[PDB]
């Protein structure tokens, strides 16, 4: 399953 | 700065509202949860990116809109009397499985009636110092109390030579069930004695009922009225 | 042995031809087993292998949404990296991102990791520990410091841990026919003169899995690096790999090089010559 | 879902508020602290997203994520912690926050020298309006509730001016009997 | 940042005449992304051509396989067209079945 932790940049 | 319109809102069983919920943060991630006696934070709505990405209502009548950018307004539908609540819209900067907290709106409390001619605002009485207090305690108290108000949907304020204080004030929590179709609700403000015997001195408990608005019809109508009760110090 | 999960996103920016393309792909091992295409007409996460396929369809919509929010977030980044950099939206710009976890062969988390790229070039990686970021250049601080006030490093960190390994583990079952079966590479050689005096030998392997694999070659029994030639490993479009090892040898005597092929299929390493 | 305890806490002031909160479901990952004052919105107080804890002034949040157990500890309680306490979990992959039941902690103010008494008061608006004030009794002490139509007694109800005091007021018999304690 | 795709045509399976197959075009070790892929029979391009997903290595170049079932005869030549920033004009790489 995807899992990159998206807070903005 | 989460922005719901109305605060408080009255409603016919039967009827539709669209309760109001923008900000102007940038943030990304918008949510809905529902404030009750039983489920003080029940989850409703989650939306990112303007998309619904979790549902947790088991009723069709509440349809969320998101298609505006900055709003997530909610819109029910057939309004029963069991979805009188407190409607908390939050959001957050960043998406909702990466959000590190939550701001919260004000609310809306909703409150939906069988009958609106039950709706009417509260008397205010102004109760005034015991000469015995002052003499003993050199203190003196007022109590506002606000009696036969329905629904409840008030905000009692304390006003001291027009400016409103919250120093030396203690208003009940939640109102009181007077009858199955009225509240009431009280208050009270502790001051000097030295500043109570000065007559220069004004003191003036507000009520400010939230009733219906101009949409709602009426045959004296109960609108959103500040009522009020007043009182000058006394040399004595 | 050790297994891996691991995805890669790509975000390019596309002045004229509408918004960001997005391309996401799963990979356990070798093996790719997912992917998204913003392009494409499904605008679903799709099946790559076979043994993903025993997904319910929770699975499919919640991967799909979850897949497309993070093209939306790609498609925020791209513009605030613009600005980090003050370049102009009528150029192209490519945002990569890589992350996964590995475990050992008692299924346990060995190790994860995440790395991000901004136009080809590091721009923010998780450090070892899962505890810290390393930003590459001046901008990525400006990122560092957002994701230390989000907590980010343990909202990955609690992924890397947790669900990265537990589906890890599920896909290595649902899989296990092929993930977890070793194809040894089919050889042999071929021989090519380029001139009356020389000649090329190419040794070749096919059809092996995983892509991992050691072409050597000798002559007289001694390693021979000088005039050979090593080939980029490559897909054969069926799960296996191929590559080949070359040598240009003096005509005449191109029956004194061996080459060597180790693969961990291999119950032994093989020896061919022409 | 989310379970907290104890369902309600009355500390005093100066004291050691414990608060703990545990989920049920073994996906969770992070915790948050929430505090609603009454009439308010909810606000984050503390929020943690791996084991061990974190000190904020005079809060404490710990977590303990093999147990998925989190607790709360203020100390040097102040009658301004009064509020409704919301825990919050989230599971990773997962796209919001979802609340617990809430513990009401109240925190008593240290009253010094109290001076019980029970006041009369008059609205001068209008005559046979008279209603019962009972102040500046400690903190400790029962306010009776009513049980007949037509009489109300609130709850106590902290003021400040120091000089904080405690009070509560009964209309509708006279002003001694209405604030009697019984059983 | 611009890299030089590198470029292998092939065959999936060993070529045998009137056996169906799979001709590869594997580009790698490019960047950036865009990247024009045809392969050509007989120097027509060919019809229905996929690929892979894009993905990239530890250095952050890309690389795809492009590819179509065909069955290859004696006679007919199989190429690979590629274009790219980096080239001054497509580069072409015949298939070498022999190789």
């Amino acid at each position: 399953v995807v899992g990159a932790v998206g807070v903005g940049k | 700065k989460i922005i719901q319109k109305p605060k408080y809102l009255v409603a016919v069983t039967g009827s539709e509202k669209i309760l109001i919920c923008e900000q102007y943060l940038g943030h990304n991630a918008m949510y809905w949860y529902r404030q009750s006696a039983k489920k003080p934070l029940e989850f409703m709505f989650s939306y990112s990116y303007q998309k619904l990405m979790d549902n947790q209502t088991a009723s069709s009548r509440f349809q969320p809109q998101s298609s505006k950018k900055n709003h997530l307004d909610l819109q029910i539908t057939a309004l029963k009397p069991d979805d009188s609540a407190t409607y908390f819209c939050a959001s957050s900067q960043d998406r909702g499985d990466s959000a590190e907290t939550l701001y919260f709106g004000s609310g809306t409390r909703l409150t939906v009636l069988e009958d609106l001619r039950n709706v009417t605002p509260p008397k205010v009485s102004l109760f005034e110092p015991s000469k015995a207090e002052i003499a003993n305690k050199q203190k003196a108290t007022l109590v506002c109390l606000a009696r036969g108000f329905f629904p409840d949907h008030v905000e009692l304020s304390w006003w001291v030579n027009g400016k409103e204080v919250h120093s030396g004030v203690c208003t009940d929590p939640q109102a009181y069930k007077e009858s199955n179709y009225s509240y009431c609700l009280s208050s009270r403000l502790r001051v000097s004695a030295t500043f109570w015997h000065n007559p220069r001195n004004h003191f003036r408990c507000q009520v400010q009922f939230h009733g219906l608005s101009e949409e709602d019809k009426w045959p004296p109508k109960p609108v959103t009225q500040n009522i009020s009760a007043e009182a000058w110090g006394r040399a004595d | 042995g050790s297994h891996s999960m691991r995805y890669f996103y790509t975000s390019v920016s596309r002045p004229g031809r509408g918004e960001p393309r997005f391309i996401a792909v799963g990979y356990v091992d070798d093996t790719q087993f997912v992917r998204f295409d913003s392009d494409a007409a499904s605008q679903r996460m799709e099946p790559r292998a076979p043994w993903i396929e025993q997904e319910g369809p929770e699975y499919w919509d919640q991967e799909t949404r979850n897949v497309k929010a993070q093209s939306q977030t790609d498609r925020v980044d791209l513009g605030t990296l613009r600005g980090y950099y003050n370049q102009s939206e009528d150029g192209s710009h490519t945002i990569q991102i890589m992350y996964g976890c590995d475990v050992g062969p008692d299924g346990r988390f060995l190790r994860g990791y995440r790395q991000d790229a901004y136009d080809g070039k590091d721009y923010i990686a998780l450090n070892e520990d899962l505890r810290s970021w390393t930003a590459a250049d001046m901008a990525a601080q400006i990122t560092k410091r957002k994701w230390e006030a989000a907590h980010a490093a343990e909202q990955q960190r609690a992924y890397l841990e947790g669900r990265c390994v537990e589906w890890l583990r599920r896909y290595l079952e649902n899989g296990k026919e092929t993930l977890q079966r070793t194809d040894p590479p089919k050889t042999h050689m071929t021989h090519h003169p380029i001139s009356d005096h020389e000649a090329t030998l190419r040794c070749w392997a096919l059809g092996f899995y995983p892509a991992e694999i050691t072409l050597t070659w000798q002559r007289d029994g001694e390693d021979q690096t000088q005039d050979t030639e090593l080939v980029e490993t490559r897909p054969a479009g069926d799960g296996t790999f191929q590559k080949w090892a070359a040598v240009v040898v003096p005509s005449g005597e191109e029956q004194r090089y061996t080459c060597h092929v180790q693969h961990e299929g291999l119950p032994k390493p093989l020896t061919l010559r022409w | 879902k989310v379970q907290q305890s104890p369902e309600s806490l009355i500390v005093p002031e100066g004291g050691m508020a414990s608060l703990n909160c545990t989920s049920s479901d073994r996906n969770v990952d992070y915790f948050w602290w929430y505090r609603q004052h009454s009439g308010k919105s909810p606000k984050m107080l503390m929020s943690i997203f791996s084991n061990g804890e974190k000190e904020e002034g005079r809060f404490t949040v710990h977590l303990n994520k093999a147990s998925l157990h989190t607790s709360l500890h203020i100390r040097d309680s102040q009658p301004s912690d009064s509020a409704l306490y919301l825990c919050a979990a989230r599971s990773s992959g997962s796209w919001q926050l979802i609340f617990g039941s809430g513990t009401q902690l109240t925190v008593m103010p240290d009253i010094q020298n109290p001076e019980p008494a029970v006041y009369q008061l008059k609205d001068p608006r209008s005559q046979d309006s008279t209603l019962c004030l009972f102040t500046d009794f400690d903190s400790q002490i029962n306010v009776p509730k009513t049980m007949e139509s037509g009489t109300f007694i609130t709850d106590k109800c902290v003021l400040d001016m120091d000089s904080k005091s405690n009070g509560a007021i009964a209309w509708s018999f006279t002003c001694q009997d209405i604030f009697k304690e019984t059983n | 940042i611009q890299r030089t795709p590198k470029i292998q045509v092939y065959s999936r399976h060993p070529a045998e005449n009137g056996k169906s197959n799979f001709l590869n075009c594997y580009v790698s070790g490019f960047h950036p992304s865009d990247i024009e892929v045809d392969l050509l029979k007989n120097g027509e391009r060919i019809e229905k051509v996929e690929h892979s997903d894009l993905s990239f290595s530890k250095d952050w170049s890309f690389y795809l396989l492009y590819y179509t079932e065909f069955t290859p005869t004696e006679k007919d030549e199989y190429a690979c067209r590629v274009n790219h920033v980096t080239l001054s004009q497509p580069k072409i790489v015949k298939w070498d079945r022999d190789m």
